């Protein structure tokens, strides 16, 4: 069976403005593990953008972290975007605060 | 980590031998039992991993986890069980400890002892004179020389398959011309009754 | 102390893509990942620095023998199955063991395998067998069920070397694995009433909504618990409201022994 | 079906020399392993190889290498022999390894003597001594008597024959030598082999007996300047004939 990865966007803490934080991407219970992942800034690819290695849970799906460091201001739009086997295409998932 | 096994054992045909292992490890993976006859390739007889007495054939082997030790039983011993017996446990990292290994000596029951030293005859290749002490029970112990220039050999059982008849026996031999089969084996405990054919 | 656990998992796969590679093993205590090993590195690196700290060199380096070989062998055992199932293309094969030392001191082991992330053999430690799951499996199963000292070394392997290695591992780290960060717990509006957490370990943690004091289980929505980056975790739970009477909500958040309530006034 | 064959089965050493024991399964094991085993103690891993493509160290991996040259074959190098690797080499074989249950598969055995001159190997004097008369009659049973004696290093194999076929009944030899001079650590030794049959078996005068010994000394590339002859691998024999 094939698996889609369920996409969760958050702030590592409470969003304030001005306040430097981190943009996580929580990628998980997917199946098979290639997976293509990049966190947006308006559209556009981050590009210093960290994650974890690929874990593994107890149901055999996988799960990753993807981050960045970044300063959240009331106008810049955030986004996860998320391509898989079991995806016709790309998959956007935007920070909702 | 260590391993111990008793250096040695002797026990009479027929009978029942205990041979026991202990062993401190950091970890246990499991405690193996070989066999290896003497000049041969040691052989796989037994595995123990949980508690308990596990049979097979004539040999059981038993585990104590808890004590950290095993013992291998050997019953209705027969002589070719003879060979040492070498006690292997697997450590936490899958690496084996082996133990120094038991020798297992096994007396033939005699059936009619005739305990008799014997002169064989001279070769016209060599300048030995040659003792051949045999046929004497298992309990007798064969004592090696005490002059530096005879030369006694431990005792060695013999199968006349033939016949179904064991013997023991060993042999002396010099070339010294105070050498006589008379007194070849006066270090020894020998048989009272011991037969000494006429020169 | 609390629960904690000892995994270590096994992922293979018949025609990676290029670079992926086609073997991975991972270890954890209870979240945290402890070691790593792949086909392209071939070799066990830690990965906690408290696991790194405490391990020698002579242990890393029997483990990445160890792992090349349990490789070659995961190899092998993904060959048998895909012929089996006459099966084209990539296909992945899985493994979990490891176990459990709870607070009351009792203890539970497991070693199971998947095939395409779906259960395919699991063993049962008590009755020393193998629940198969198709014809494939069961194939499998009479062949390791024929070697009865397999199971019984399984069987300790899991009852007793597993609990020793997951006592050694859980004293390494011991800072972080038996440490407390409580949460910090609030109440938004979005309607309906949003219960969340966050910055708190360990990641157990219950959070429910109470009306008038009986919960209300088919109406809760639950988030998942969620790694923040730093170590802790965060959470939450939201209940929608009834616009045509008023009730008291309250959140109730339970984390390491401590039960705490918002009433939401 | 062959198991594990190692080879070679004896080789004697001058300190320094090189060396290969050659190792081979064909039980399509993945794991394979080279260990010595010496007087008193337990056999100590040298070197291993989990599976094909990969190797490492033992207990004792100094003065030795090892080469996975395939999934069969197993290799151990001595570059530089030493007399303290005088020792029994065995290489042994499992299906894998990091398995606790699977028992390894050993093969028959290397014994290597390692010394810093040659000039006390020696091969076997070999000696036959027919029956006592007085055994003859008191017992019905004829014992013959083998010596091989002088001989160094311990690299002897003693064999009997009657009427041309090599026999196992009615056989005893020594399961150890003797030390000719215990307190020398270099002393030749001694080795004794009985063989009995029926005394109607001794008096047929058409029956042939003989004991040979193989002894595995020096080959040709071994350097010899001796006065005596040169003592090369070869078998040494002795022989009687029944006596009516
Ligand atoms: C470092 C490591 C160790 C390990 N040990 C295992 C074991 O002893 N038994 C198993 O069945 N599986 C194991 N897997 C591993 C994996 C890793 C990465
Ligand atoms: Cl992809």
């Amino acid at each position: 069976i094939q698996r889609t990865p369920k996409i969760q966007v958050y702030s590592r803490h409470p969003a304030e403005n001005g306040k430097s934080n981190f943009l996580n991407c929580y990628v998980s219970g997917f199946h098979p593990s290639d997976i293509e992942v990049d966190l947006l800034k308006n559209g556009e690819r981050i590009e210093k953008v960290e994650h974890s290695d690929l874990s593994f849970s107890k149901d055999w799906s996988f799960y990753l972290l993807y981050y960045t460091e970044f300063t959240p201001t009331e106008k810049d739009e955030y986004a996860c975007r998320v391509n898989h086997v079991t995806l016709s295409q790309p998959k956007i998932v935007k920070w909702d605060r | 980590q260590n391993i111990d096994q008793p250096t040695e054992m002797t026990a009479t045909e027929g009978a029942i031998v205990q041979i026991n292992c202990t062993y401190q490890t950091s970890g246990f993976n499991g405690l193996f039992w070989y066999q290896q006859h003497a000049g041969e390739a040691p052989t796989f007889l037994s595995y123990n991993v949980l508690d308990g007495l596990e049979e097979k054939g004539r040999f059981s082997s038993f585990l104590s986890r808890s004590k950290g030790y095993s013992y291998l039983l050997l019953k209705e011993l027969q002589m070719k069980d003879s060979a040492s017996y070498l006690c292997a446990v697997k450590d936490s990292n899958y690496q084996l400890i082996w133990g120094a290994g038991t020798k297992l000596i096994i007396k033939p029951d005699i059936q009619n002892p005739d305990p008799a030293v014997y002169q064989l005859r001279d070769s016209k290749s060599s300048d030995k004179s040659v003792c051949l002490f045999t046929d004497f029970d298992s309990q007798t112990n064969v004592s090696q020389s005490k002059d530096s220039d005879v030369y006694i050999t431990d005792k060695c059982v013999l199968d006349m398959r033939s016949m179904d008849f064991k013997s023991n026996s060993a042999v002396a031999w010099s070339n010294k011309s105070d050498f006589a089969c008379a007194n070849a084996f006066n270090n020894s405990i020998i048989p009272e009754d011991t037969f000494f054919p006429s020169p | 102390m609390r629960t904690h656990s000892l995994r270590y998992f096994r992922l293979g796969v018949s025609d990676p893509i290029h670079g992926v590679p086609e073997f991975i093993s991972v270890g954890y205590v209870d979240s945290h990942p402890i070691t790593t090993y792949d086909s392209v590195t071939r070799q066990k690196e830690p990965r906690a620095p408290w696991m790194a700290e405490n391990l020698a060199p002579d242990h890393w380096e029997r483990y990445t023998q160890l792992l090349r070989g349990w490789q070659q062998m995961f190899k092998v055992e993904l060959k048998r199955l895909q012929r089996h199932y006459n099966h084209s293309g990539s296909h992945t094969y899985q493994r979990m063991i490891g176990c459990e030392l709870l607070e009351d001191g009792s203890t539970t082991g497991f070693l199971q395998y998947a095939y395409d992330g779906q259960d395919f053999l699991i063993f049962n430690k008590d009755t020393l067998s193998w629940l198969a799951v198709d014809n494939v499996a069961h194939t499998i199963k009479q062949a390791w069920e024929a070697n009865q000292h397999e199971l019984l070394y399984q069987k300790n392997w899991l009852e007793e070397e597993c609990i020793a290695w997951l006592k050694r591992f859980l004293e390494y780290g011991k800072d972080t694995l038996q440490r407390t960060e409580p949460p910090l717990v609030r109440v938004n509006r979005k309607t309906a009433l949003f219960c969340k957490a966050h910055g708190f370990y360990p990641p157990e943690i219950y959070m429910t909504w109470m009306k008038n004091g009986e919960e209300i289980v088919q109406e809760i929505d639950y988030g998942d618990i969620l790694p923040s980056g730093d170590g802790t975790y965060q959470a939450w739970a939201s209940i929608e409201l009834d616009p045509q009477s008023s009730n008291l909500y309250s959140c109730h958040v339970e984390h390491s022994g401590v039960h705490m309530v918002l009433q939401v006034p | 079906n062959a198991g594990v064959t190692q080879t070679p089965k004896f080789q004697v050493l001058k300190t320094g020399q090189s060396m290969t024991l050659q190792c081979a399964q064909d039980m399509n094991h993945n794991s394979m392993y080279w260990y010595r085993q010496d007087p008193g103690m337990g056999l100590r891993l040298i070197y291993y190889s989990a599976s094909e493509g990969t190797t490492d160290k033992g207990e004792v991996p100094n003065g030795y290498n090892v080469s996975r040259l395939n999934k069969r074959e197993f290799s151990l190098r001595l570059e530089s022999a030493a007399p303290s690797q005088t020792s029994v080499y065995f290489c042994a074989s499992s299906v894998w390894t990091g398995e606790g249950s699977g028992e390894l598969f050993f093969g028959e055995g290397s014994r290597l003597t390692v010394l810093e001159d040659l000039k006390n190997v020696f091969p076997p004097e070999v000696a036959v001594f027919e029956p006592s008369e007085a055994e003859i009659s008191h017992t019905q049973k004829a014992t013959l008597v083998c010596l091989a004696t002088g001989f160094y290093p311990d690299h002897v194999e003693l064999s009997w024959w009657v009427n041309g076929k090599e026999v196992h009944s009615g056989v005893c030899t020594d399961p150890q030598p003797l030390k000719e001079q215990p307190a020398l650590n270099d002393s030749r030794y001694a080795l004794s082999s009985r063989l009995r049959v029926s005394a109607t078996f001794w008096q047929n005068p058409r029956n042939h007996f003989r004991c040979q010994v193989q002894f595995y000394g020096l080959s040709e590339n071994d350097e010899w300047t001796q006065d005596r002859a040169k003592p090369v691998t070869q078998i040494v024999s002795a022989e009687a004939w029944g006596r009516a």
